[PDB]
């Protein structure tokens, strides 16, 4: 599993709501929501688009799609 | 570089002299750990850029071959 509470962090700072961030990386929120929730993989593209949406800093991408439970 | 995970597995093969099956026998062990499993065509397909591998397949080979998962996917990032 993966831990993504640092992940949800920026989410909520960025984006304000999951459907919000959703709209962002042009994906369903249901689609989103499985990802968040550990239900489905995230893809190789969806991680860098999170990447820019967020505005993450590429060295922490370990520690926001990485960090197993 | 800002490439992808098929220039990055290359770049591990010739700067590691590893082939596609030497980076099997090493997954082997981390395929049992984290239940992810990898087969030889598979893999080729990554190498040979037909398919990008999921967040699954990025976390078995990073923790394999002993790297980050952000540079596994071509970020301009430290190896390690």
């Amino acid at each position: 599993s993966y831990d993504y509470s640092s992940l949800l962090g920026k989410i909520t700072e960025k984006c304000g709501t999951q459907y919000n961030f959703a709209i962002a990386m042009g994906l369903s929120e249901r689609t989103v929501s499985l990802k968040l929730n550990d239900k489905v993989t995230w893809k190789d593209d969806e991680i860098l688009k999170a990447v820019h949406v967020l505005e993450l800093n590429p060295q922490d991408i370990p520690k926001y799609f990485f960090n197993a439970k | 570089m800002q490439t992808d995970t098929s220039n990055r597995l290359k770049q591990i093969m010739a700067e590691r002299n590893l082939k596609q099956v030497d980076i099997l026998n090493l997954s082997i062990p981390f395929q049992k750990k984290f239940g992810i499993k990898l087969s030889k065509s598979t893999l080729s397909q990554y190498v040979n850029s037909v398919q990008s591998p999921d967040q699954n397949r990025i976390y078995l080979l990073a923790k394999t071959l002993g790297v980050s998962e952000a540079w596994l996917m071509g970020f301009d990032v430290p190896m390690v």
